[PDB]
């Protein structure tokens, strides 16, 4: 990528979520290339020097969530430290994102739990957060508690975003159930 | 400093106090003044809403009288919840609810000691059922000047409330001021009995009497506005049999129809009240 | 100073209204109220004292409120003519203490006896224990003829409260003549 | 006196969004508030209202006491924001009043000549029109005794104004409105007559009930008499009520005679007009 050399002053204009994306897309152009990804980002690695950008260092493990989706490593591990770390929610942000899409269709586990802990944290930003990442992980396995707990969660929670977050989060868990998960679907339409 | 999109969450006392203490004034614009807490930057909630009274000033920055807010808040402490104040609003009946060179005077003074004081004016007259109608409005920082005039991130229910752009001098106000989005929480179960407190307009008084009552005229005396609708069914279909010979003289279609359609299919409804009603008789009569 | 909530309760029982205590226990217990009203008034100005009507139909004409005007034009030309009714007496200035704005205020009740009362033991020592619960400390000043040395209400402030609780007093009129202000003179120096 | 009673739906939800400030914190009993009401004529209306803490024990049930210092400054609050408005009486929630709601009326008699207490109702169940209107009155008896207040009914509509129809009107987003002639008057035939059938299933369950349970009165007073009026009419033919049945074929004659000749006239038009249209199109066209 040359782009951060090619054009400075837009992304010197980069402010709120613009910087989640700005180094969001770090990992989008660095899709793949599993070894050196890690490493290789050192100067635009998630700071966390705190002039505080916190949206900055959310989408940097969201950026090193896009690239481990589907199969993974240790750095799965690597973005679970780093959200019992540093601050919140700003972290769970794109880290939970990048926790549970590199987990998405492994059928984890303790994520499921880790996450329960971490969604009663109780803030808003960070329900599409857990939702899709809980929702990603548990993704073909057509689980119960974990549906119970996420249809438990949505009423003492004053977020509209852990409402959709779980929403696709219960969408997300059952994938190709057909006329199986028709009898949840009735009572979600009704 | 840091800005994010704002979403308002209002309860139905907050609308009705609003609309209430509007209607009120009539013409008169009213002042009153917005409860509620203040969550996060991105959300804010308005819990409450209580009016101020009226005084010879006017609508002012001195109209607030601070022996009342004293004594409310105490009435309020005495009250189940006795929420911090947030920020004010003001009623517009006689025009299109635009913010008047008092209503900023009155503004910096509700941001120098709020942080936020997000200004709401409502009026009775857009729409007398099928609209939000209200207002919102939000002061932006004339310190701001030196970085840039347009926030925010999360676009989603700031493209969606810019829309219809509103008018010209409304928006007008756009620049130094910017609306904020409005959304109605549940709270089901008392928006579902107001909705039927409302429903017994059209539907009936008590779901029973006032079709109890098209059982008490049932037909009475409604026969005579059937006499009018017959009179009705002369008189307009008179002139439309002249209709389909004139279709063939002007060959054929003037666009048209007339309309002279419909209409008495109605007056058979009531005819479906006639013999539904009626052979409630054969119930009625009979044990 | 101390915070808590005084109620005083006036006795209404048709046997207050003999001139026994001079020149009359109208006048005689509406100084006990001007003394009362007035030691609060020194001791915290966040005290607020209402009155109740005991015997008959119990009926609190002066919303709780900190001043003792309304409540002293209620002295006057009060009718206490009825009979007393003590179980109920306690339990109404109860509710009254329970629609305090303030939570940070003890619960305190002062009432006046001057009659003797039908009320059972089972009765009050079930209010006592109902007390114990809602830790409300009562102190009772016995004014008027009644049972010579009370017993069932000297039972009832001594189980009313324990360990101190620091406490319920009971004050009964001595057996002798004497002015209304030299039976409140030993409450106002010490409870 | 006071015959009806229009309850606006802000006056109702004052006293609901109350029943959530105490409600939160709950437990027992019921919201009491002093109600606001506005008198143009016989017929009685309610604007406003504001809710006063209160508490009633069961000790002593007939214990009950409001704050009047919140009663009269907010008095004074609310007459010097709107002159119009004054207390008309007070409200609760209910369901069913206890026997000492009397006494607060017979407290506030001194601030109005009149004061209608208004039962609500927060969860809307059943059967109805919710909430309920009793006015203070002294009936006596025909018995004699001494005299003795039992609030009589009073009937209460919901109504609006202006601003009032804007919100709810708005609110609504649920049902389709009205419809005018299809849906509506037959979902209140359903409505009007299968809570009809239950209302008096229920009260009838109610009479023979308190005639089996309860006792004393019970039965006596009106139960004769209402009874009675019960047996007033059966009330079947012969004879005038056979003229009325083919009286009342010759009333939808006409009304059916009618309804052909719109057919007719329906038919005539759109089925000309249109396939002329159509004939032309496919013959132009094609
Ligand atoms: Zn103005």
């Amino acid at each position: 990528d040359q782009f951060l050399r090619d054009n400075l002053e837009w992304l010197a204009r980069a402010t709120n979520w613009a910087k989640f994306t700005a180094t969001a897309s770090l990992g989008v152009i660095h899709k793949g290339h599993e070894k050196e990804a890690l490493q290789l980002m050192a100067t635009y690695l998630p700071k966390d020097t705190s002039p505080g950008s916190a949206y900055q260092e959310g989408g940097g493990l969201y950026a090193l969530g896009l690239i481990h989706a589907n199969h993974g490593g240790d750095i799965i591990d690597y973005l679970l430290n780093q959200l019992k770390n540093a601050s919140n929610d700003i972290v769970r942000h794109g880290g939970s994102l990048g926790l549970g899409l590199a987990a998405m269709g492994t059928a984890r586990q303790d994520v499921y739990d880790l996450l329960k802990t971490n969604l009663y944290q109780d803030d808003a930003v960070t329900g599409e957060a857990a939702g899709l990442a809980l929702g990603l992980v548990m993704l073909g396995s057509k689980n119960a508690q974990a549906i119970e707990d996420m249809v438990g969660y949505a009423q003492e929670t004053q977020h509209e975003k852990i409402l959709r977050g779980l929403a696709v989060g219960i969408a997300l868990v059952m994938y190709g159930r057909m006329e199986e998960a028709d009898a949840l679907i009735e009572s979600l339409c009704r | 400093a840091v800005d994010t999109a704002e979403q308002v969450y209002i309860s139905s006392l907050a609308l009705l106090k609003m609309l209430k203490h509007g209607r009120a004034g009539v013409p008169m614009e009213v002042m009153g003044l917005m409860l509620g807490e203040f969550v996060d930057d991105y959300t804010v909630r308005v819990i409450d809403v209580f009016a101020m009274p009226q005084s010879g000033t006017g609508v002012s920055v001195e109209a607030v009288d601070p022996v009342f807010q004293a004594k409310m808040l105490d009435m309020l402490k005495q009250t189940g919840r006795p929420e911090m104040v947030v920020g004010w609003y003001h009623s517009h009946p006689g025009f299109g609810c635009w913010l008047s060179g008092v209503d900023i005077n009155t503004q910096q003074s509700f941001e120098a000691l709020s942080e936020r004081a997000v200004a709401v004016v409502v009026d009775p007259i857009q729409s007398v059922k099928g609209k939000v109608v209200i207002d919102a409005f939000r002061l932006i920082n004339a310190n701001m000047m030196v970085l840039g005039h347009e926030p925010r991130q999360t676009t989603s229910n700031l493209g969606h409330l810019n829309k219809p752009s509103i008018q010209a001098l409304i928006h007008g106000l756009n620049r130094h001021y910017y609306s904020i989005t409005i959304n109605y929480r549940k709270n089901e179960l008392e928006q579902k009995m107001l909705l039927n407190l409302h429903k017994k307009s059209w539907m009936e008084g008590l779901t029973l009497q006032d079709y109890s009552e098209h059982c008490k005229h049932n037909e009475s005396v409604v026969k005579e506005m059937l006499e009018l609708a017959k009179n009705y069914n002369k008189a307009v279909e008179e002139e439309d049999k002249m209709t389909p010979e004139q279709l063939a003289i002007k060959n054929v279609g003037k666009q048209d129809p007339k309309r002279h359609l419909e209409e008495h299919v109605d007056v058979l409804m009531t005819s479906n009240i006639v013999q539904c009603l009626a052979a409630m008789l054969d119930t009625v009569v009979f044990k | 100073m101390v915070l808590e909530s005084t109620m005083v309760c006036v006795d209404n029982s048709e046997y207050m209204r003999n001139g026994d205590f001079l020149p009359t226990r109208l006048q005689a217990q509406q100084d006990a109220v001007n003394i009362v009203c007035h030691s609060k008034t020194r001791s915290n100005p966040e005290n607020n004292v209402g009155l109740i009507t005991l015997a008959n139909d119990c009926e609190v004409l002066t919303t709780l409120t900190p001043d003792t005007g309304r409540i002293l034009s209620k002295l006057h030309t009060v009718q206490p003519k009825g009979k007393i009714t003590f179980c109920t007496g306690i339990r109404v200035a109860h509710l009254a203490l329970k629609h305090r704005q303030g939570k940070n205020h003890k619960m305190r009740i002062i009432a006046f006896v001057g009659s003797p009362v039908e009320d059972n033991e089972k009765d009050l020592v079930k209010l006592a224990k109902r007390l114990k619960k809602e830790k409300v400390n009562v102190d009772i000043i016995n004014f008027g003829e009644e049972e010579v040395n009370t017993e069932k209400l000297t039972a009832f402030v001594n189980t009313l409260n324990g360990k101190d609780g620091t406490g319920s007093h009971l004050v009964t009129v001595p057996p002798g003549p004497s002015l209304a202000d030299a039976l409140i003179s030993s409450p106002i120096l010490a409870g | 006196a006071v015959q009806k009673v229009v309850v606006h739906p802000l006056v109702l939800l004052s006293v609901v969004d109350h029943f959530n400030r105490i409600g939160k914190v709950g437990n027992q009993k019921r919201v009491v508030g002093v109600l606001l009401g506005s008198w143009q004529k016989k017929v009685l209306d309610v604007s406003n209202s504001f809710a006063v803490p209160f508490d009633e024990d069961d000790k002593d049930d007939s214990v009950w006491f409001l704050d009047h210092d919140y009663l009269e400054n907010m008095y004074g609050m609310f007459k010097k924001v709107n002159a119009r408005e004054r207390i008309v009486g007070w409200y609760h929630t209910g369901p069913k009043l206890h026997k000492n709601d009397i006494a607060i009326n017979e407290l506030m008699k001194r601030y109005c000549p009149n004061s209608v207490l208004v039962i609500i109702d927060v969860k809307p169940k059943d059967l109805g029109l919710p909430t309920e209107a009793y006015i203070s009155v002294e009936e006596v008896h025909d018995d004699g005794t001494p005299t003795s207040k039992t609030f009589e009914h009073v009937t209460s509509e919901i109504g609006a104004e202006e601003a009032e129809e804007v919100g709810v009107e708005h609110l609504l987003r649920d049902i389709k409105d009205t419809t005018v002639g299809t849906l509506s008057q037959r979902i209140t035939n359903q409505v009007h007559g299968l809570k009809g059938l239950n209302s008096k299933l229920l009260d009838i369950r109610s009479y023979l009930e308190k005639v089996a349970t309860g006792k004393l009165p019970i039965n006596h007073q009106i139960i004769y008499q209402l009874q009675d009026v019960f047996n007033l009419l059966p009330d079947v033919s012969l004879q005038e009520f056979v003229k009325a049945f083919y009286l009342k074929t010759n009333d939808q004659m006409v009304v059916v005679y009618l309804a052909s000749l719109i057919r007719s006239v329906v038919a005539l038009h759109n089925l000309i007009n249109n396939k002329i249209a159509n004939r032309d199109a496919e013959k132009k066209e094609g």
